[PDB]
């Protein structure tokens, strides 16, 4: 009944980075886990899901420059991300799906050169 | 204090309501509400609510498969002890066979014995009509007057044996060779046309025996009629709660107790009967969701602009569909997490794992009863599992959606009161 990010931080475009999430036991096991984003003027978006048996999926505008994968003996859920662009900007959130009520504090990604 | 203080550290709230004021961004989240409305209702593969569905009819079905070979059943129409009847249940999962026997005599039928033949007339016509309609695929949840026709057939034989006497059918007083009835019958409040028919089979080397044919003709195939009918067969198991006498085979995982009282499986009748009760909650939400529908779109009257404190009488509609969608996905998901074997333990998960989520025949079609299929659940419970997951995952932006939609549909009706 926890959710805790971390891994952001500020890079250059092109740049890249691995963020991580770590979630208690019963959110996690046994649960579709994914993450999210909240950019400026907006509201969070669902960026990419990863079932228990390991298989991703992701919206358009990060297929092919993320990948998302999850450690099942550590409860461990992964967002790694190249070819960063300044539209990627956003506070980055991860949760099972669907989703536990209350939210991590996330963690800050700029990308700005 | 004041709003300006409040939205400096709330900014999703700032933009919340930028959003809730412009009729764009509101027909936006309308139309993304009449599409995963449709994913939800209207699909079937891709839909968490059709999976969950399946998985509640599965788990039961499944259950019945594992262990109904091994319960006893015995005894005459009145349900009381025979002393020398055999009734026997075609396209059943028997003992190296595709039927099962009822010939147990002289026990008199009750909780933790045999159960009786009324009793397992009523679970096995809930087991011929989910069977057929597992064979011929669940339609989507919003399609609700299908039909489907189911067709089973049972005998007795021995001397004293009752269980196939015309009068139970109305079928003349003999009758009982060539004689056929045909009567409506309320299935789930629908009117089905039922034709029984008897004959008497003479072989040439042994004991004659009566053959019952019941012809089901439109039985109902929705959502609702299904889980009725698996809800009828879980709880005929509980509620008549027979004697077992399990056979294990050597090697591989191993079934305890070997022997005790059906109802014994408190956990495992339990986690179905609250699979079919969250299934059924969140078939309940198909008709809000319809009522509700969004297609029309919103905007100010007499070319006016689009004021959120009093154009917006839709925003009660708006969020009873959205909060009923979202309903929907977390009774779908609970259904997959009372039965999903990563978060069970001792005597429960080995028997999801060991027999629930395993099947014998040989992947033979849904539906299929083969002299295998005894003590294993062939009823792609494990495969259920992992559809149910795969389409909540595929379902990350429209959850999205729908929660902004019942927060920006939430702004209005609070502008509109007062
Ligand atoms: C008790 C019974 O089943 N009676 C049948 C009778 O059965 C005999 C017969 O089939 C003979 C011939 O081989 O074998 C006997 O089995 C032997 C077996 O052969 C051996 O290997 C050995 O191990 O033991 C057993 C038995 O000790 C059978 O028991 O078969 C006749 C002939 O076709 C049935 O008679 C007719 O059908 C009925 C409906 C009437 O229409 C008659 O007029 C027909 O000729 C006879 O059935 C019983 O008939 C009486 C008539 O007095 C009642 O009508 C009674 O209800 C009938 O039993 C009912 O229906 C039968 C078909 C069966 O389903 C019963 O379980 C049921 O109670």
């Amino acid at each position: 009944v926890q959710l805790q990010e971390s891994g952001g931080g500020l890079v250059q475009p092109g740049g890249s980075l691995r963020l991580s999430c770590a979630a208690s036991g019963s959110i996690f096991s046994g649960n579709v886990m994914g993450w999210y984003r909240q950019a400026p003027g907006k509201l969070r978006e669902w960026v990419a899901a990863i079932t228990p048996q390991g298989v991703p999926n992701y919206a358009d505008s990060v297929k092919g420059r993320f990948t998302i994968s999850r450690d099942n003996a550590k409860n461990m859920l992964y967002l790694q991300m190249s070819s960063l662009k300044p539209e990627d900007t956003a506070l980055y959130y991860c949760n099972r799906l669907p989703n536990y009520r209350s939210w991590g504090q996330g963690t800050q990604v700029t990308v700005s050169s | 204090e004041n709003l300006s203080k409040l939205l400096t550290r709330y900014s999703t709230l700032n933009t919340l309501i930028k959003l809730s004021a412009d009729p764009s961004a509101i027909n936006a989240a309308r139309e993304n509400l009449g599409a995963s409305a449709k994913n939800l209702i209207g699909d079937t593969k891709n839909s968490p609510a059709y999976q969950a569905v399946l998985l509640a009819i599965n788990a039961a079905v499944g259950f019945w498969n594992v262990l109904g070979y091994a319960t006893q059943c015995g005894g005459n129409a009145n349900g009381q002890e025979s002393t020398s009847s055999t009734t026997i249940f075609n396209n059943e999962p028997g003992y190296r066979s595709t039927s099962i026997t009822c010939s147990l005599n002289r026990y008199k039928p009750g909780y933790y014995g045999p159960m009786s033949i009324e009793n397992f007339k009523k679970l096995n016509e809930a087991y011929q009509i989910l069977q057929t309609a597992l064979n011929k695929g669940l339609p989507a949840l919003k399609e609700n007057n299908g039909t489907i026709n189911v067709e089973y057939t049972y005998t007795c034989s021995g001397g004293g044996n009752t269980n196939c006497d015309p009068s139970l059918f109305g079928i003349g007083g003999d009758g009982r060779n060539g004689g056929s009835v045909t009567k409506t019958q309320t299935i789930d409040g629908k009117q089905v046309n039922t034709t029984i028919s008897s004959k008497v089979v003479q072989p040439p080397h042994s004991a004659a025996y009566t053959e019952i044919t019941n012809a089901l003709n439109g039985v109902p195939d929705s959502a609702q009629a299904l889980l009725a009918q698996a809800s009828t067969l879980i709880n005929t198991i509980n509620t008549a709660c027979p004697y077992f006498s399990v056979t294990n085979k050597s090697g591989g995982p191993q079934m305890e107790p070997t022997r005790g009282k059906l109802c014994g499986f408190t956990e495992e009748i339990s986690a179905i009967q609250k699979m079919i009760t969250d299934a059924q909650e969140l078939v309940n939400q198909t008709s809000v969701i319809n009522e509700h529908e969004q297609s029309t779109p919103v905007g100010g009257n007499n070319g006016k602009p689009f004021n959120p404190f009093t154009d917006a009488s839709f925003a009660q509609g708006m969020l009873a569909n959205a909060s009923a969608q979202a309903k929907m996905l977390n009774l779908a998901h609970q259904v997959g997490q009372t039965i999903n074997p990563d978060n069970l333990t001792g005597t429960f998960k080995n028997f999801v794992t060991g027999f629930l989520a395993t099947c014998n025949n040989k992947g033979s079609p849904p539906g299929t009863v083969t002299t295998q299929t005894f003590a294993s659940g062939c009823a792609y419970v494990e495969q259920t599992i992992t559809n149910l997951n795969n389409s909540i995952a595929h379902f990350g932006t429209q959850e999205q959606q729908i929660q902004q939609a019942e927060n920006i549909a939430d702004t209005l009706v609070n502008f509109g009161s007062h």
